């Protein structure tokens, strides 16, 4: 019984993007789905109402006549077409089970419209207790995994139009990013 | 339909927090209560006015009557410091779900923690790219209000300094970084760079050596 949002990334303003939401563990048809977004640091916001296996649609005014919602009962997946993307739409979009039981919330995916070209993180080692530098990426969706052969990260900062983040471990670095997955080892 | 929440509510540890959320006859509707810690996804802690889900501690209680629904956190812990959002469910308005502005609950009186500073020099793979970035990492400090003073040898620096705002971590303690962008010429010119993390009127030492 889970929900899996996906399809988010970096789009140019005024463009379009399709968001997906894979359902599992229940009869997807019998329960109404919702799209809920949240600007960074700001409050929550309902986006679109799709109703049950039937077809009843309700829209948030910010995206009324712009975003378009849809669902596939057979494939157990929810969709949200987004049009004329703006900075007011750069947010974390969540796909929720509106129904009888306690509402199910899948982990949301970030959608970011940007004025700069999309780019991949650049990894540089750091020694002295040891770390990993990831800079010149876009958008800010960095994540570190310290898997070595023989644990928490830092927030990102804006420098010259691009973001940069770092981390360190106690006492090989690999990061995941939609543009490119990087790796780097340290002595 | 209008939901009103107080923007900020702060209590002392162990004391009770009561997050109000109002609306014209909101009692005749069903209210939910989501708790979102910074960085995590929203978590349902109270649904349908009074019920609480599985794994939610019994001290989280809810009430809805008249024109105000309320989320009462008894015996407030630092682990409860988060943003709380009431959500109304009504299958009759053209806005089915309607959230509130939210309330960020801050737990005052938390024990202070000395910052853990780690200064990093530019990489040998970075100087070959004509770049030079100093990295000053601060971890496990409370409160989250540090001031990084970048100084080069005896002289202080102003340009290239870029500090992040602290973000709360799992142990409710904040972490923040500060990058100093420079040129490879100035790196091997001076003999030592230092990052002076000034926290609560108390700096902390960190120095690197361009030799090795």
């Amino acid at each position: 019984v889970q929900l899996v949002e996906s399809g988010g990334g970096l789009v140019q303003p005024g463009g379009s993007l399709r968001l997906s939401c894979a359902a599992s563990g229940f009869t997807f048809s019998d329960y109404n789905m919702n799209w809920v977004r949240q600007a960074p640091g700001k409050g929550l916001q309902w986006v679109s109402y799709i109703s049950d296996s039937a077809s009843t649609i309700y829209y948030a005014d910010s995206v009324k006549g712009r975003f378009t919602i849809s669902r596939d009962n057979a494939k157990n997946s929810l969709y949200l077409q987004m049009n004329s993307l703006r900075d007011e739409d750069t947010a974390m979009y969540y796909c929720a089970r509106d129904g009888v039981g306690a509402p199910l919330w899948g982990q949301g995916t970030t959608v970011t419209v940007s004025s700069g070209s999309a780019s991949a993180p650049t990894l540089f080692p750091l020694v002295s207790l040891v770390g990993c530098l990831a800079q010149d990426f876009l958008p800010d969706s960095i994540t570190f995994s310290w898997k070595y052969k023989n644990t928490r990260g830092f927030p990102s900062v804006l420098r010259g139009g691009k973001y940069a983040a770092t981390s360190q471990v106690l006492l090989v670095c690999k990061v995941q990013h939609p543009n490119g997955n990087k790796e780097k080892n340290v002595p | 339909y209008v939901l009103t929440q107080p923007p900020s509510v702060s209590v002392a540890p162990g004391k009770t927090a009561r997050i109000s959320c109002g609306g014209n006859n909101i009692g005749s509707k069903s209210v939910h209560w989501y708790q979102q810690k910074p960085g995590q996804a929203p978590v349902l802690v109270i649904y349908y006015d009074t019920d609480r889900p599985s794994g939610i501690p019994e001290r989280f209680s809810g009430s809805n009557s008249g024109n105000t629904a309320t989320l009462t956190i008894s015996r407030v812990e630092a682990g409860d410091e988060a943003g709380y959002y009431c959500q109304v469910w009504d299958s009759s308005s053209d806005h089915p779900w309607v959230f509130g502005g939210g309330t960020k609950l801050t737990v005052l009186r938390q024990p202070k923690a000395a910052p853990s500073v780690t200064l990093f020099p530019p990489s040998s793979e970075e100087l070959q790219a004509n770049k030079a970035t100093l990295v000053c990492l601060i971890s496990d400090f409370y409160p989250g209000a540090v001031t990084v003073a970048w100084k080069a040898d005896s002289s202080p620096v102003k340009a290239g300094v870029e500090t992040t705002t602290p973000s709360k971590q799992s142990n409710n303690k904040y972490a923040a970084s500060s990058y100093l962008s420079l040129t490879p010429e100035q790196w091997k010119s001076h003999r030592s760079y230092s990052c002076q993390v000034t926290h609560e009127g108390s700096t902390v030492e960190k120095t690197v050596a361009p030799t090795e």
